């Protein structure tokens, strides 16, 4: 097997063609008689807390999307090529995270406002005008 | 390799200005991995601004730039004294980092006439062999100016030199050397030696002279 | 031609900040000992580390930048606290005291004073006179009969220990919480800093011991082929200097007097166990070390010396200079009783160009306020017999001098009292990433309508 | 606090080879911070010569091969240094050389970009001057006034860089502008510092100008006399 | 922009053109060694706790329907006329929530009964006959 | 959600058009004085005159100030810090 992050020196296409096993990773964790004042479960479960709340913002952005599950998803959002220049060679041959991740993040920012955009412009509207019949 | 193309050259501008540089690329460069920096002249460069919009550690909040496509620009507003000097963009998106020509900041300052002076060559000097004639220019405004010899009132190229003060602090004014050489017997032949200045600041070419014995 | 598609799951990480957890074996609790000293609440310990190796990782390290040697630090220290609660309190004990030197035999002659004190009992209307033998370092003198009182009787106040607990470091594995991982240098030779190929990722740490040792390391781990010369910054004298053993060292320290333990009622429900008689002779504490494995050892040492620090120098050993006790010695609990050893017969070496044991005297204290919070000392309660504790030693922890010359020689000293340099010993290589799932492509590819 | 401290100046002749040094104080580590080395040419823009990151020397295409780029950690007696050894010089090489330290620690820092980096650190210059010439003092002249007038003196003939001008020992200093040096067709430098002075003060009070040369360890005091 | 509730004095009609910016709002909040006494995260992350047990139980309820996100969706349920007689420019033109909302907690009621039942009854049942072939 | 009520003059009851929503509030400060207000917030244009019931008597009447008043409350005795040992571990500070 690959295992747990396996396809980390890989390229996106290798890698892309795994990572569910690396996807189902958010809970793998899972004595009240001695003197009963305990700190740590207080801590613990608080983690327990912040981990489930961190993959609840994760499903809240996997909820309203144009990604509900669709554990990968293709969409109809379009590419400035202003943006970047590069072959599908050049990437999904060799280049995997590092400032790929950064220029994601600038898209981060205006990708995912297309997200809002092309999710509210007629993904839902034009959906009811032509849902309505 | 990348070809940073800095603009302007050289910009003059006052305390308290808004003042904007351009730097072009021969490519497009994308992920923004372009530097400034600052040199004053004599002591080391500062680097000012990373990757276009980022403000190193200690850089006034007064610098900041701008990069979209091929062209960079950064901006300072409200110029100080201590911001004068010259400027260079770097890139650093593809191997090797390159620099760009460099872009002058200099002062605002009124025109200003230079004062012209001419001196003949030391008699000491003659007894070495050689003989050196110098043209002063002095406290004037701006930087572009041509000076050419006149010997026995003929021109004369090749075998004269420039060197050139940088701006006065306090005045906002510049001075030039021009020194003439040529041999000792070629001195005595030569009937008379003249300096001719055009500068913008005076309304005809003022030429100063001196012949051989006064 | 062109859209985008969007990505999850894709190996995306970065360096982030949390709260770990442990995780103990489930064997320590059936010696639970009401609350066994350490694990009170655990986790119980996943049989199987599962650790992935990961190629083509080479990320940067320092073992001086970010790990929960802070954050643990005051986590042992507040099971310090929260064992230092409910147990016995000893708030009435500050009376002054009727003491004379003990004649039994001359290895301590001294230090062994017969307190004989006015006390109260139960019977709040009741006192109770009493006497109790006590070394010298748990009182102090204050100025007929010399009076002795407690050096604590005007700072702290004082508790003594519950005897249920044990006081035993226990293997316990560290786990991270999900949607983190955490990361292994798993080259041979890292002094703590710099990159590192061999990266592997595990959910847990190893089984950690929370030791407590100055100058040195006890039933830590072990290095590899060579002793290493870890240190943040050599090139500073204020630096400690971590040296991990590739060879364990033999050690066998010895409380080597039996004794007697007298239970006095100062309730209800309080009650104070002194000390009783030493039953036979009287001895002090000490510890064997072979002397050819510490040649060996200081040897191998000085050579790694040569190899990190100059090539051709004097490698010359003095003791420590001075100070505190707790500094001075190499001071550990042995048990229940915490030996403090003179160590100044093991720093007489020089090194230039090129069958018996060592036993040194060890001193025992019990009124202790161990990583300075003041406000709170802690008393150890006496333990009856001869207590023979066989640890093996791990590493070293040491102190760069002034150099002030023009390195003609070294004077290396010992050091320690933050126990920060037993935390980053014992947790280096190892660190604690965040982890991002989402990505974006643009491709040609399109959904239907 | 970082800085960086590199070799004195070094005059050398064409052929030969050259090692500068720049001590990293302040410097953790090469193993969190990289160090590149860049020349500027006299009056000139900047150049790329070569780095040193992941303690893997590297060098640009126009000096690959020419130029060696050492660099050793800390040590208990010195701080992290950095080498920029450079051989078979010629006059085109005339150039100050600079010492960079840039943090390496961070991915995303932007200030690196895959091994091609910004610099943030510098150092104060080394002067590395080529030329077949040797040390020589220089011949100092008068610029006499004559008929506000100005006077100076020309320095001329000297190797190497640099010569320090002042006048009247240090008495005399409004008004002065000394030229910086131009290098001759004889591969020899040579300026000229001139003073403006009211003409009415020319037969009271004397002028002299004070040229020193360490180089040549050499240092002439000449008088303008007006002619 | 509208930002947060800016729906509020419109029609269902130009507020059914948004409300994806107020549907995004159920998380937008997110010092330990002065003495470790604390009261307040107990009941602040009680409040989360209970905050995002809320938003599951709407997701129980966007979970189990033929509404799983679909941010709006249509349905194949019937209207008898009997329930309510205005018009779509009554309604889509001006009538927005109060009395609307009162009516819809009738079918709160009858029609998210109807939810149930349209779901159960050949919604799955039927697609899983015609899907058996 | 968080609402609140922008107008200018407003008592506490009523209606309101001035309607603006808020995640938080804005910084308040736990201030404790009888009788008046220190370093509260401050009116609009004119004071108000905010109640429950007028007509009961027993309710107080909150006067927000359009302008604040200006107070200068001092201790103007200079004095002493003394340390009494009660303890161990306890003291008492008493006047010197
Ligand atoms: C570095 O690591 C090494 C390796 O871990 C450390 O070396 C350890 O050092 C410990 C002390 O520092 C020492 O701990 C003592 O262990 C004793 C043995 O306990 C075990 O066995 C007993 C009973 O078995 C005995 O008899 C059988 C049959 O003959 C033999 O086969 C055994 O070997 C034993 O001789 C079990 O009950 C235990 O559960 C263990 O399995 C303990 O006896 C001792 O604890 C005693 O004192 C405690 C404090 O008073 C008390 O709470 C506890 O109940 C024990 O009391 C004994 O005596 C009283 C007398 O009144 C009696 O009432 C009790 O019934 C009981 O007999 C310590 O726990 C480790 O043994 C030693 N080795 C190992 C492998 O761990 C080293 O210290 C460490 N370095 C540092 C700095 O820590
Ligand atoms: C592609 O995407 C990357 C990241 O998505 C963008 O790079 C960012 O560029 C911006 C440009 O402004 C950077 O913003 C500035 O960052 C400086 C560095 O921040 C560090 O230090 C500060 C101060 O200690 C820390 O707070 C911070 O956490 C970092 O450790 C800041 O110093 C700047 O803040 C200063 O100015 C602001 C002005 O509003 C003041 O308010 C501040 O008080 C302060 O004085 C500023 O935040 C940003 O850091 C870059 N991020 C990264 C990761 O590099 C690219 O620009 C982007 N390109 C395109 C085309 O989209
Ligand atoms: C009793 O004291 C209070 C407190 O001063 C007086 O109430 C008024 O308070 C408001 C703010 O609550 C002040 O009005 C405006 O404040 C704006 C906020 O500015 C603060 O933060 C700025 C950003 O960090 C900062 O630049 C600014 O500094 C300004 O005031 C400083 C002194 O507080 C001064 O040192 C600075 O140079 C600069 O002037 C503030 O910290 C601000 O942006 C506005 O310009 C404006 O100041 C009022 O000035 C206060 N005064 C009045 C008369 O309204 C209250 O009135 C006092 N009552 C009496 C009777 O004296
Ligand atoms: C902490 O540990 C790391 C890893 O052990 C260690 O870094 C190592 O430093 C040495 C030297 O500082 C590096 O060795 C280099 O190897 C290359 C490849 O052959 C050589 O070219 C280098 O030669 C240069 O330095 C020599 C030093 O005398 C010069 O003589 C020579 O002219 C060149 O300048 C050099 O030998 C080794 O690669 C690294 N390893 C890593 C992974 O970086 C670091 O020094 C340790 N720090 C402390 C304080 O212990
Ligand atoms: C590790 O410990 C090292 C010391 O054992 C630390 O090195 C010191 O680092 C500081 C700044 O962090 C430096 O201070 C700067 O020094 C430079 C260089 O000037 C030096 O040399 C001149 C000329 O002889 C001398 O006059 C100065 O006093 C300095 O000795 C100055 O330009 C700066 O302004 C500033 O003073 C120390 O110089 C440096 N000392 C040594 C011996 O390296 C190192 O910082 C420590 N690392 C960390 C992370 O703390
Ligand atoms: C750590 O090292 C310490 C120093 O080596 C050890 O101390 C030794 O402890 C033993 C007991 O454990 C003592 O042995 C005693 O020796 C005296 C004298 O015996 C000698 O003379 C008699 C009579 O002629 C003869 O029979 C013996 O063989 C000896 O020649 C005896 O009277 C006692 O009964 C007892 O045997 C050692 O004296 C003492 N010192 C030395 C230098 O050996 C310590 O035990 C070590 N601990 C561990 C755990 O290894
Ligand atoms: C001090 O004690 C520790 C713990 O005993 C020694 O570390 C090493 O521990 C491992 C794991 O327990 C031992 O490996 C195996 O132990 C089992 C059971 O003891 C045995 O059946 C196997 O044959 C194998 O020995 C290992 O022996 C032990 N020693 C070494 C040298 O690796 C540590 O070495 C001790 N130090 C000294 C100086 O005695
Ligand atoms: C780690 O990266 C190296 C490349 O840097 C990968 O090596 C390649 O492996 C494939 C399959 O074996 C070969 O076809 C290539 O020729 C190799 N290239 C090089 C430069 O070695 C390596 O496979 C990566 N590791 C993993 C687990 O994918
Ligand atoms: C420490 O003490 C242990 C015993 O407590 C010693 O171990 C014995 O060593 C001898 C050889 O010297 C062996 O014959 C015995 O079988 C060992 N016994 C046990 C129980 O281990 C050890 O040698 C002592 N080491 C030092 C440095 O004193
Ligand atoms: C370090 O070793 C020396 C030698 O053992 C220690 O004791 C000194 O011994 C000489 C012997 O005459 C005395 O004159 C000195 O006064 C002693 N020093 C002190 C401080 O008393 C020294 O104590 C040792 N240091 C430690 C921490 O043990
Ligand atoms: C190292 O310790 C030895 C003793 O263990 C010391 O050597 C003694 O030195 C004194 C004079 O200083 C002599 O009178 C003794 O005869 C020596 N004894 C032995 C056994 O050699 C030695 O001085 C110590 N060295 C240091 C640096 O402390
Ligand atoms: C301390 O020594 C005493 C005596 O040497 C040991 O206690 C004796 O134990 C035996 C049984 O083994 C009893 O029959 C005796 O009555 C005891 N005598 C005394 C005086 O107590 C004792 O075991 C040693 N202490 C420990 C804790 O082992
Ligand atoms: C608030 O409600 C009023 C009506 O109560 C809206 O005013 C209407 O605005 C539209 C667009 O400007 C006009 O065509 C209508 O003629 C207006 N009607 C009236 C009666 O004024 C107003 O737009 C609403 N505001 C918001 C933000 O929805
Ligand atoms: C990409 O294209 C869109 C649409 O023309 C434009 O608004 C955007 O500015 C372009 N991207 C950049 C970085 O200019
Ligand atoms: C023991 O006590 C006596 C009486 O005070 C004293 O004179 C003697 O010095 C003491 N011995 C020691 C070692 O303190
Ligand atoms: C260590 O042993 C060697 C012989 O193997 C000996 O030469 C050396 O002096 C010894 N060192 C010490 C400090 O005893
Ligand atoms: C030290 O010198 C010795 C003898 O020349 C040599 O074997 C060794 O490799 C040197 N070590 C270093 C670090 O230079
Ligand atoms: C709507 O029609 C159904 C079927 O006739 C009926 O059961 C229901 O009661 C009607 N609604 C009302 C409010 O009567």
């Amino acid at each position: 097997f690959l295992g747990f992050l396996g396809a980390a020196g890989s390229t996106m296409g290798a890698a892309s063609m795994t990572l569910t096993v690396q996807a189902r990773n958010l809970l793998s964790g899972i004595q009240q008689h001695l003197l009963k004042l305990t700190v740590w479960g207080i801590k613990q479960l608080q983690a327990r807390v912040l981990a489930v709340e961190r993959y609840l913002r994760d499903q809240q952005l996997l909820g309203i999307w144009g990604c509900s599950g669709k554990l990968i998803c293709c969409t109809n959002v379009p590419w400035n090529s202003s943006w970047s220049n590069r072959n599908l060679s050049e990437i999904w041959d060799n280049m995997t995270w590092l400032q790929w991740d950064k220029e994601i993040s600038n898209y981060t920012q205006i990708i995912y406002g297309l997200l809002e955009e092309s999710q509210n412009q007629q993904e839902k509207n034009e959906q009811d005008l032509l849902a309505l019949d | 390799d990348i070809q940073m193309t800095q603009s302007p050259s050289t910009l003059s501008a006052s305390t308290g200005d808004t003042v904007r540089i351009s730097c072009r690329a021969s490519q497009s460069i994308t992920g923004n991995w372009v530097a400034w920096y600052q040199q004053r002249p004599g002591k080391a460069p500062r680097l000012l601004i990373y990757r276009g919009a980022a403000l190193l550690g200690g850089v006034p909040s007064r610098f900041r730039g701008s990069a979209a496509g091929t062209d960079f620009t950064l901006t300072i507003g409200n110029l100080q004294a201590e911001d004068f000097g010259t400027f260079y963009c770097q890139q650093y998106d593809t191997y090797p980092g390159t620099f760009g020509q460099g872009t002058k900041v200099e002062v605002k300052r009124t025109v200003a006439a230079p004062s012209v002076f001419i001196f003949p060559p030391s008699d000491e000097q003659l007894k070495s062999g050689t003989a050196s004639v110098v043209c002063l220019l002095n406290n004037f405004y701006p930087r572009e100016a041509k000076v050419q010899w006149k010997v026995d009132n003929a021109l004369q190229s090749g075998n004269s030199q420039e060197s050139v003060t940088e701006q006065d602090s306090k005045d906002s004014t510049y001075s030039l050397s021009s020194t003439l050489t040529l041999s000792k017997a070629d001195y005595e032949k030569h009937k008379v030696y003249a300096c001719e200045v055009t500068h913008q600041g005076l309304s005809s070419p003022v030429t100063k002279s001196f012949n051989r014995g006064e | 031609n062109l859209w985008v598609t969007v990505y999850y799951g894709v190996p995306v990480w970065k360096d982030a900040e949390t709260t770990l957890f442990c995780a103990s074996d489930a064997k320590a609790y059936e010696t639970e000992k009401h609350n066994v000293w350490a694990t009170h609440a655990c986790v119980p310990t996943d049989p199987n580390p599962q650790e992935i190796h990961l190629e083509n990782v080479t990320e940067e390290f320092n073992m001086w930048k970010n790990n929960m040697v802070e954050q643990m630090h005051t986590d042992i220290i507040s099971l310090w606290d929260q064992s230092l609660k409910p147990c016995v309190k000893l708030t009435p004990l500050c009376v002054t005291l009727q003491c004379t030197n003990v004649t039994n035999n001359i290895t301590d002659d001294g230090e062994l004073k017969n307190c004989s004190f006015n006390m109260t009992t139960e019977l709040r209307d009741k006192k109770q006179k009493v006497y109790s033998l006590f070394y010298r370092l748990d009182v102090v003198q204050i100025n007929s009969n010399k009076e002795y009182r407690l050096i604590n009787c005007n700072t702290s106040a004082i508790t003594q220990a519950c005897p249920k607990v044990s006081f035993e470091p226990i293997p316990i594995h560290y786990c991270a919480p999900a949607g983190f991982a955490i990361l292994k240098c798993k080259d041979k030779k890292f002094n703590g800093t710099g990159p590192c190929p061999s990266v592997s990722t595990v959910q847990c740490t190893h089984g950690i011991k929370p030791v407590v040792s100055t100058q040195l390391l006890l039933n830590g781990s072990l290095a590899e082929e060579e002793v290493m010369i870890r240190s943040e910054n050599i090139t500073n004298n204020a630096k400690n200097i971590l040296v991990q053993f590739n060879t364990p060292v033999q050690i066998n320290c010895t409380r080597p007097n039996n004794n007697t333990r007298k239970s006095i009622r100062i309730g209800p429900g309080q009650a104070f166990y002194a000390t009783g008689d030493i039953i036979g002779d009287i001895r002090q504490a000490h510890c064997n070390v072979s002397k050819a494995t510490w040649n060996e050892t200081l040897g191998k040492v000085v050579k790694q010396l040569r190899k990190h620090f100059g090539n051709n120098t004097i490698i010359r050993f003095a003791n420590s200079s001075g100070g505190d006790l707790e500094v001075t010695t190499h001071s550990f609990n042995c048990g229940g009783e915490f030996f403090y050893c003179n160590t100044s017969g093991l720093f007489n070496s020089t090194w230039i160009s090129n069958n018996d044991s060592i036993t040194l005297p060890c001193r025992i204290k019990q009124i202790i306020n161990m990583w300075q919070r003041i406000g709170q000392a802690m008393y150890a309660p006496p333990i009856q017999g001869v207590i023979r504790c066989v640890s093996n030693i791990t590493g070293l922890i040491l102190t760069r001098d002034g150099g002030s010359t023009n390195s003609t020689t070294e004077t290396f000293r010992p050091g320690g009292g933050d126990m920060r340099d037993n935390w980053r010993s014992e947790l280096y290589k190892y660190k604690v990433v965040k982890i991002e799932p989402l990505g974006v492509a643009p491709t040609r590819c399109k959904r239907r309508v | 606090q970082i800085h960086l401290v590199q070799s004195g100046t070094e005059v050398k002749k064409p052929g030969s080879s050259v090692t500068v040094s720049c001590k990293a104080y302040g410097v953790n580590t090469f193993g969190l911070y990289a160090v590149n080395w860049v020349r500027q040419a006299p009056g000139q823009s900047l150049e790329y010569i070569g780095q040193i990151w992941r303690w893997k020397s590297s060098a640009s295409h126009h000096f690959r091969g020419r130029v060696l780029i050492s660099a050793v950690d800390l040590t208990g007696s010195s701080p992290p240094i950095s080498s920029l050894e450079i051989k078979n010089l010629t006059s085109d090489d005339t150039a100050v050389y600079f010492c960079t330290t840039t943090s390496t620690y961070d991915r995303w820092s932007g200030l690196h970009h895959d091994g091609v980096m910004a610099f943030s650190s510098w150092g104060q210059g080394t002067l590395i001057s080529v030329s077949a010439a040797s040390t020589k003092g220089p011949s100092v002249f008068p610029l006499a006034p004559s008929s506000t007038a100005a006077l100076g003196c020309l320095v001329k003939d000297y190797f190497p860089e640099p010569v320090t001008v002042s006048w009247n020992s240090g008495a005399l200093t409004s008004g002065v502008h000394t030229f910086p040096a131009v290098l001759q067709s004889s591969g020899l430098y040579s300026l000229s510092s001139v003073v403006t002075v009211p003409s009415s003060s020319l037969g009271t009070q004397t002028y002299i100008c004070n040229v020193n040369h360490k180089p040549s360890n050499t240092k002439v005091d000449k008088r303008v006399e007006p002619k």
